[PDB]
């Protein structure tokens, strides 16, 4: 028993992290096979930062500028290309410790482990989630650009985020690794600003299935609800509609305890209008929303890699 | 300075 | 910016981590150069769990009743001892994915990164404090025995825990690589109380540290106290007392904000008396204690590996 | 069956 946030092992992200420098730039970089993805901001000094042209940059690079490094080796850059926010630099060398990858996109709610790094060296490793505002709160530093976020299936890494920025509220934003940022962000330092977050109401949900698993079930009542009834309480506190996925992503979690899934709909009904009264739950005295269904079952049942 |  | 519970990136230990089976019981061992490491339960059946004579437990068995797999490879048991509650077994091939490593024993209120496994495949990777009392609050199910807790300092992997046990309170129990156990436990399944725990007072003031650093300032005050004031306040909340080593250990984070160690301790005196009085501090209704300061300097500073 |  027990219930923590859990990161996926990051072994095989590990061996695909290099840094990449581009004049007095230094951020990191993905080597998978004989490609380098990395941000195409590594390409802007000074003042680009104020609207870049990017395509102009490029043209005025060469395959020569770029210093890619893969701990004491230095690689050789055959080739560059840009594919939207992303930089692909084309190496002479395939990764030998490439593992089975794809890229996804991520959806707003779903969460991913992200392994920071800096210099191409791994600092280390957290869970977070796509807020549904298109931003997730991590922990970088300058020069973390380049670290990426997955999850694991199997064998097979699913890469999902690239680390571009932090805004001006704390929070970072980024794009997917065929370059196409979470969210209207552009990678340019400009003034620009998240829509107001919301809850993940599946995920908290998710996370009382949890407590309940482990023994806290002090929040469990005689009573229930229905979704319009409890969707009234709810999204007048900026929660999020619950779909008909984010239920039939519940099933294995009402049916590991019980307790049906609009049935705990309706303790959660009740922890937001009334509040926790000092006691917790999972060692949190606030609402936690990020862990998803299929994390809980991950770690309840103890899914391999 | 948040381009990181 | 962005502050959150990080492990060390695992990929170090999981190249380390293989099955052993005994009769009908498996767990996970760590292979070491041409021995892998493991609890010595092991051998146990449920007919000596009651009060096991490990010695005459060992005595009985032989090299082939050891079926030791790395993914697909089998290992051949070549000899087998017991240090202390660890089984060593001599191995026909060492690992050429050895980490270079040292055995530490960490002590109450320091913190280390857990790579939870099953059937020797990493599940999951997360942060534990060594309590006061000698426990883990971990997140671990029945076959995660010999996962292991680790540091890693410069280049070196640190193994400081060995997974044995959870308790009847739902809390875990395990023993340093030498087969030591932390705390007054023992490897049966016997009524086992755990000493009653503190809250880690120096991590507190670490974490209250890393909120300043990430713009969380509402709880500073104009105040300032004396370590024997604070302690007499903090005791009375079950928190353990500051001491000057405390205080020295500190001084980097008191450095970079310019608040002094003696002038926080003010701010969380007033959150002691006063509650968190309905605010939040980097996303917590609660004073966090598992962030040393050592912790919070790593992933302020973006320290790699 | 805590012995893990």
């Amino acid at each position: 028993s027990g219930f923590r946030k859990m990161a996926f092992p990051s072994g095989k992200v590990e061996g695909c992290m290099v840094q990449v420098t581009c004049g007095t730039t230094t951020l990191n970089g993905l080597w998978l096979d004989d490609v380098v993805y990395c941000p195409r901001h590594v390409i802007c000094t000074s003042e680009d930062m104020l609207n870049p042209n990017y395509e102009d940059l490029l043209i005025r690079k060469s395959n020569h500028n770029f210093l890619v490094q893969a701990g004491n080796v230095q690689l050789r850059v055959i080739g560059h290309s840009m594919q939207n926010c992303v930089l692909k630099l084309k190496v002479d060398t395939a990764n030998p410790k490439t593992p089975k990858y794809k890229f996804v996109r991520i959806q707003p709610g779903q969460t991913f482990s992200v392994l920071a790094c800096y210099n191409g060296s791994p600092s280390g490793v957290y869970q977070c989630a796509m807020r549904p505002n298109f931003t997730i709160k991590g922990s970088f530093l300058n020069g973390s650009c380049g670290s990426v976020g997955f999850n694991i299936d199997y064998d097979c890494v699913s890469f999902c985020y690239m680390h571009h920025m932090e805004l001006p509220t704390g929070v970072h934003a980024g794009t997917d690794l065929e370059g196409n940022f979470y969210g209207p962000f552009v990678d340019r330092q400009t003034a620009q600003a998240a829509g107001t977050d919301t809850t993940i109401t599946v995920n908290v949900l998710a996370w009382l299935y949890a407590a309940v698993i482990n023994g806290d079930r002090w929040f469990l009542n005689r009573f229930t609800t229905t979704l319009n009834d409890f969707n009234l309480v709810a999204m007048k506190y900026n929660y999020e509609p619950l779909t008909q996925d984010h239920v039939d992503i519940l099933g294995p979690l009402s049916a590991q305890t019980g307790i049906a899934v609009l049935d705990m709909c309706a303790s959660l009904k009740e922890l937001l209008q009334n509040g926790m009264n000092g006691r917790t739950i999972l060692g949190s005295a606030l609402l936690e929303d990020e862990f998803t269904p299929f994390d809980v079952v991950r770690q309840c049942s103890g899914v391999t890699f | 300075f948040x381009l990181f």
